[PDB]
């Protein structure tokens, strides 16, 4: 309302989630455990586009897995700040050049400071931090994460200056899905099954798709000459025509996607409301008697 | 030490003179900064059989902080009668100056422990030494005691058996009358260097006077806990005005004004919170040098940025916003290379803020109270004054499990590498540095006075003597025993040592330390830097945006027009538009987080480093999209 | 005129410039009419200062060139930068002849005594090494510096070195005893910028006031006369408006010549306690400067990328 | 030797490759020791010539830029290219500060004129535009060519602009005034480039045959020559075998460097009318060339992806 109110025009008709995030990433989001609603693609935007290394308050368990699953083949060390060898485990990452997740943030340690403020010193070409009492060589390849469990935390303003925050709280939204995916695994399982390998299927054609459009794009960017006098872009013509068949292919998925998801919707779409009621009263039912 | 006597001066000298000759215990109480030391060091130096001992106290203080004196200042000796204490000092007598009488903590049951340990040593002339349980009697001890009225937040009342033992004398502040020709003879002193100014001396002071005494009709102490005016204010205003025109030997009426109303806003404008009493004191210093001086030009000796730096010069000149900033600039580019590696960005209240730091720090005893939101770059400006002063940055590396043994090896290894090696220290460290109370109490003792009574015990005294006698013997000085080396130590450490404490403001928190605390609101010089204004956030904004590419040449200049920084030119640019639209976004999240606690919400902490967060992420996402359609 | 009477005057015969980054140390060559600069952008420049333009360029180094240096002949140079890398070239080919390492940060400034045998190096490691030219071998180490070293440099027959640090201290040491003759702290700032004196200012410094005597710039905005054998501050001159970056001996043995960060070239007469001439070198700050021991030059190389080049009067 | 009598020597001192499309045109630094390349592929090359290094690339332009042009304080780029835009780049900050939308179609050509405020424009739509560097809003346009408006230069004092274009005329226009002072039709075909004469020719060129005076070569093999005062071609260069495509003078104003599409790198001297030395440069057409004012360098940017440095001797 502000932008609009100034006359600087923005792109309305886009979403703040895809504007950031691409395809693939979204699909290799979904492939490590991150649940399909907006907030926890918001979510991992922010930890994809991090400048301050972030605070991932989570009531759920999710997001460290996300993290885990994301952060799979760079070998991520969990430790715990309670933990007795976790300034060796800290002096370790930096010196491998390894990412690292720490739990229990609340119990935060002040000697972790220069490290989130990022007060580097520079030895020409080298690179060294004093971390605690000890210089050690930062390799630029490493990364923090603050995990808590509990949501009802209270930090200082000091921690807090440092740091992003990321909150992964529950929608009503992923979590009417979740029951639905629940429900439809208790009552129909078939049509769960061919619902999830049918959604599989609509993601890859998707991504078949995208390839199609980069491959044609970067084939004809590179021609160097005659397009009707080289017989390699009747090739291109015959990979336009079999990735053609494909996308007419997808929508016979499309119309069978859009029964099955009809028919559970008018299955069990009350039941989903009655869950997301259910679950609110449980999250706001806490402001009567505290306990 | 310079003392000119007054009407209640030689009065209150009479009277502690008739308390003090018959080693009979007196409480100079009154408001703070009114003289109840400068009265008593005039009586103390009038008897030379008299030594003083320095005390302050705490709201956290225990009998334990006068046993550590009496290990220091006193001896325990056998005699056929008892066991005594007596000063090392034969034939001396020992006083013992406690500072803040009403200040230690009345308990649940109606009770002070170091009050009723006083009243002991009083009423019976002796104490229970608890290493064997032992009656030692006090051979020469006096104590003498100053105190805030009890009817002041931070102040307790004492028992009445405490006082059946002692006379209390009430001091008060001189008034305009008595201080009138208390700074006549110090700027008539202070005038002598320049022969032609000395017409304009008397009603200078004068001018002095009545600024003051607005700064007593308005900031009261409960708008702000921080809010209390002294005589103190004065010498430090008289001393800035000596040490400005001590080296520069040519000046007009115009450069006396503006050095006058430069002190008077580095004296009343840091200490206040808000910027509408900011321009209150800056329309009184403007009233009062135009009622007192008039005929004078008005644009030559008063401007907007006031500012007085000695970087760019040797001497202290008035200088210009423009050039101090390329210096600034030239000067973070070498710094950069040297200590560290963190950028920074300016506007006119860095450059401010570092004159300020700059000037507290030259002097001897340069202690830094900042008050300020975390991210608002209070350590880094810190760290760049002190690179460029030439003073080493000490920080005390805190992590889990710091008890107060870390502490004091730390406090050693400080004091040890200033007063000894003579090497310039600045010392910081934060408010979340403070874990314990005996970490504020021993701030407290370090600000205050100097020196920790029992810091250095057994073989570290020893190693402490042999340190200072080589240091001496390297400086040149021949000295020899404990106590004079101690006190050379202590000299070099009040010389070389400057401690820089920085919290967040808060409405319970800065209450509570002014009762807790009083030398970091005595002994400290306070610098209220705040959040980031308005000003500050569109200036940081159009200094970071001003790279990349943003203009449209056809931009409507809509109707609407929401403002928020004040002083936006029209027509305003579509960098300047949308820097305002920044600006609005860091408002609208301040009035977010409030609409959110009024909820029933938990609240976080807004900083300027998420506003730094913001705008260095305009510009990686404006790349990374521009090269994308590209 | 006379080699005593050689005076700076404004403006420059020559304003050379092509540095991407600021310069950092100038000097002359002894025999051929060649100067040598280099700078931050880790290249070091070739200019014929009698001509005043572009002879040759060298590109060895990685990080910024702190300092370089020649010795009695001439045919050989030394350099340092923050690579932790000191390069020996040559020049009468211009080829980089060794590459020694060995120091722990910034190698800040290297100087070769007359002897040519050996060089010596200053570093941010608190330490400075001692280098044989024939092996490239650091084979001696003094050490005892509290901080940082800024430069070192050598008295005339190779005896005595100098070394101004960021401890505050001048530290005058013996090459064969490795021990610290003079321990000189009167400065308050860090003392940037140090100096040997000749042979015929030895009876001026004692008009003024056998030796040896040294000078020295520092952060203060002072520059101090030393005696080794004495100990104390001769006299100290002050007038520089900022921190002094290059301080030097005028070759009459009677002028001091010396620049700081006020954009200002001063020459001082310690006679009279007093800057007797104060020019305009440059926009920025006057990193260093050099006199040419026979023809009538001065050259100034600054942070804003230019090295002027006056012609003495 | 002097920089006057300079002519380079084969074979090249560097053959630096990587673009990806033919170079359209090449310029040296005024101060730098690095030259900046522009080809078809939208990126704009910066290269070290002095060691043959390549530096970087500078991608804003989503089209083929034609011509580039610096400042002589060497801060500010100039970028013309056929997307409709015009690109104005921070040398030292190498990013770009604004694009300039205006022009209708293919952007030939870009200049700066040597007051620092303004940037000339000639393009394919048979008008030339004036930019305004600061604001960066189109304030003035010449009117009243016919064709495509080839390439543009204003003189060394900058009250002098004058472009050639395809409708075989050189128009010489004054910068404000907005009239051609002269439309010169004299060459059969094409031209395609024009060079302003220096000050040093101005004596040397009235000698051959004061001032002003102006280069042209054109598409029928043939290089003018043409004194603006009057209005009229004095001198002519022919000996090309094909289309000439970069003529340039001697920076001391005696010689003229011009390259054409018969792999010609030709030099010739007014004072005999005649080519001396013909070097084979390329293995294909030849775009551009340039000449550096104070070092002994020729580069040539063509079309065979090569851009090749020659030391003038
Ligand atoms: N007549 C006077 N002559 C000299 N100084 C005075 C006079 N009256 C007040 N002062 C100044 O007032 C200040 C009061 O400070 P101080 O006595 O230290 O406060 P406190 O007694 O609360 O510690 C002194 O620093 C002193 O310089
Ligand atoms: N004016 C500024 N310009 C650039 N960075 C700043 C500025 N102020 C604060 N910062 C950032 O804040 C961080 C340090 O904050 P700090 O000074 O510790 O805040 P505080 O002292 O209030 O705790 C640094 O990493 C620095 O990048």
């Amino acid at each position: 309302h502000h932008l609009q109110q100034a006359n600087i025009q923005f792109r309305t008709d886009i979403a703040r989630t895809e504007y950031l995030s691409n395809a693939d990433e979204r699909l290799r989001w979904q492939a490590s455990s991150l649940p399909a609603d907006d907030l926890c693609t918001e979510n991992a935007i922010m930890l994809k586009r991090f400048n301050r290394y972030p605070l991932i308050i989570d009531p759920s368990g999710q997001a460290t897995e996300f993290i885990m699953n994301e952060y799979k083949d760079r070998k991520i060390t969990r430790t715990s700040f309670l933990d007795d060898a976790f300034r060796k485990n800290l002096e370790s990452a930096l010196r491998f050049g390894n990412p690292l997740l720490v739990q229990d943030v609340e119990s935060y340690d002040p000697v972790l400071n220069p490290v989130l403020n990022r007060e580097v010193r520079r030895t020409g070409g080298r690179v060294l931090i004093t971390l605690g009492d000890q210089d050690i060589d930062l390799s630029p390849s490493f990364v923090i994460f603050l995990s808590t469990r509990d949501p009802t935390v209270e930090f200082p303003p000091d921690l807090c200056s440092r740091v992003t925050f990321v909150n992964f709280t529950v929608t009503r939204s992923s979590l009417q899905s979740q029951c639905l995916n629940e429900v439809l695994k208790a009552e129909r399982p078939d049509v769960d099954e061919k619902r999830s390998d049918l959604l599989k299927l609509q993601g890859e054609f998707q991504l078949r798709l995208r390839q199609l459009e980069k491959s044609l794009l970067q084939a004809l960017n590179e021609v160097k000459g005659r397009i009707l006098d080289d017989d390699t872009i009747i090739t291109t013509l015959e990979n336009l025509k079999r990735e053609a068949a494909e996308v007419t292919r997808k929508v016979e998925e499309t119309d069978i996607v859009m029964q099955e998801v009809e028919t559970v919707s008018q299955q069990y779409l009350p039941l989903s409301t009655a869950c997301s009621s259910i679950y609110f009263t449980m999250e706001s039912l806490k402001q009567i008697h505290f306990l | 030490d310079v003392v000119v006597p007054t009407l209640d001066t030689v009065r209150h000298e009479a009277l502690l003179y008739t308390w003090l000759a018959e080693h009979k215990p007196l409480v100079l109480c009154g408001p703070p900064g009114s003289g109840k030391t400068m009265t008593l060091f005039s009586a103390l130096r009038a008897l030379p059989d008299m030594e003083v001992v320095g005390l302050n106290f705490s709201s956290a203080t225990t009998p334990e902080l006068l046993l550590k004196t009496f290990d220091h200042y006193c001896e325990y000796r056998r005699t056929p009668n008892g066991v005594v204490l007596a000063p090392v000092q034969l034939g001396k007598w020992l006083v013992l100056f406690c500072d803040e009488i009403n200040l230690p903590d009345m308990d649940k049951y109606g009770t002070q422990r170091v009050i009723s340990f006083i009243r002991q040593m009083v009423e019976h002339g002796g104490f229970y030494r608890t290493s064997d349980q032992t009656w030692v009697k006090l051979e020469r001890i006096q104590f003498v005691g100053a105190c805030n009225p009890p009817t002041d937040p931070g102040r307790k009342p004492l028992s009445h058996r405490f006082l059946r033992h002692v006379p209390v004398v009430y001091v008060d502040y001189p008034g305009p009358a008595s201080l009138t020709q208390i700074y006549g003879t110090f700027n008539r002193a202070m005038l002598r260097l320049i022969p032609s100014l000395r017409t304009y001396a008397e009603p200078l002071t004068a001018a002095m006077v009545e600024f003051y005494t607005m700064s007593q009709e308005r900031f009261t102490q409960d708008t702000q806990p921080h809010y209390i005016y002294s005589p103190r204010e004065m010498t430090r205003w008289v001393r800035g005005i000596f040490e400005a025109l001590r080296p520069l030997e040519t000046l007009p009426v115009e450069g006396l004004i503006r050095i006058w109303a430069h002190e008077a806003l580095r004296l009343f404008q840091d200490r206040l919170v808000e910027d509408e009493e900011r321009r209150w004191t800056d329309e009184n210093i403007d009233t009062v040098a135009l009622k007192h001086f008039p005929n004078i030009d008005r644009e030559k000796a008063m401007s907007r940025p006031i500012l007085y730096s000695n970087w760019l010069s040797k001497d202290y000149i008035p200088v210009d916003q423009e050039e101090l900033r390329d210096y600034v600039k030239a000067r973070l580019k070498v710094f950069y290379e040297e200590e560290l590696d963190v950028p920074l960005v300016l506007f006119n209240e860095v450059l401010d803020h570092v004159l300020r730091i700059d000037r507290i720090f030259r002097q001897p005893q340069g202690h830094l109270l900042l008050i300020g939101v975390s991210g608002a770059g209070k350590t880094t400006l810190s760290r760049f004054v002190a690179w460029m002063n030439g003073l080493s940055v000490y920080q005390i590396k805190v992590h889990r499990k710091y008890t107060g043994e870390d502490f004091d090896e730390d406090l050693r290894t400080v004091l040890r590498r200033s007063g000894c090696k003579n090497e310039k220290i600045a010392f910081i460290m934060d408010e979340s540095n403070v874990l314990d109370s005996g970490f504020l109490e021993r701030m407290n003792t370090l600000l205050a006075n100097g020196e920790v009574p029992g810091l250095f015990e057994g073989d570290e005294y020893a190693t402490l003597m042999t340190q200072c006698k080589e240091g001496a013997q390297k400086e040149g000085l021949m000295l020899d025993s404990h106590e004079e080396l101690y006190k050379w130590f202590t000299s070099q450490v009040i010389r070389n040592l400057h401690v820089v404490f920085t919290m967040n403001p808060s409405s319970e928190g800065l209450k509570d330390r002014a009762a807790t605390s009083p030398a970091l609101f005595n002994r400290c010089v306070l610098n209220w830097f705040g959040d980031w204004s308005t000003e500050a956030l569109y200036q940081v904004g159009k200094e970071f945006t001003s790279k990349m590419d943003l203009e449209k040449p056809n931009y409507i200049v809509p109707d609407y027009m929401p403002v928020v920084y004040d002083k936006l030119p029209q027509p305003p640019s579509h960098r300047e538009a949308i820097v305002n639209s920044c600006v609005f976004v860091h408002q609208t999240l301040h009035q977010a987080n409030a609409r959110l606690a009024k909820r029933g919400g938990r609240t976080m902490a807004i900083t300027p480093r998420h506003y730094l967060d913001f705008i260095n992420h305009y510009a990686n996402l404006f790349h990374e999209k521009r090269s994308e359609l590209e | 005129r006379d080699p005593k009477e050689w005076i700076p005057r404004p403006p420059e015969k020559y304003a050379l410039s092509g540095h991407r980054s600021p310069v950092t140390r100038v000097i002359f060559h002894p025999v051929f009419s060649v100067m040598v600069s280099a700078s931050e952008d880790a290249t070091i420049k070739v200019w014929d200062y009698e001509t005043g333009d572009f002879e040759r360029t060298l590109k060895g180094h990685t990080d910024s060139v702190q300092d370089i240096s020649f010795d009695h002949s001439g045919k050989l140079l030394a350099s340092c930068s923050a690579d932790m890398t000191i390069k020996l070239w040559d020049f009468q080919g211009f080829e980089c002849i060794r590459t020694m390492h060995g120091h722990d940060h910034n190698v800040s400034s290297v100087a070769i005594m007359p002897n040519g045998d050996h060089i010596v190096s200053a570093s941010r490691d608190k330490t400075i090494k001692m280098w044989e030219v024939q092996t490239g071998y650091c084979v001696k180490t003094f050490t005892g510096h509290r901080e940082w070293v800024r430069m070192v440099r050598p008295n005339q027959d190779g005896t005595l070195i100098a070394s101004c640090s960021n401890d505050q201290t001048v530290r005058v040491w013996v090459v064969a005893t490795k021990e610290c003759k003079a321990e000189l702290r009167e400065h308050e700032h860090v003392v940037e910028c140090i100096s040997w004196a000749p042979e015929s200012s030895y009876s001026s410094i004692s008009e003024a006031t056998p030796g040896p005597f040294l000078l020295s710039g520092s952060r203060d905005k002072t520059i101090k006369m030393w005696d080794v054998s004495t100990g104390m501050c001769l006299m100290t001159l002050v007038g520089h408006d900022n921190w002094v970056r290059g301080v030097l001996f005028h070759s009459g043995g009677k002028f001091i010549l010396s620049c700081a960060d006020d954009k200002t070239l001063r020459v001082w007469d310690y006679k009279n306690k007093r800057c007797m001439k104060t020019l305009n070198a440059h926009e920025h700050f006057v990193t260093s400067l050099d006199f040419h021991k026979t023809a009538p030059y001065v050259v100034t190389g600054s942070v804003d990328q230019t090295v002027k080049v006056w012609e003495c009067r």
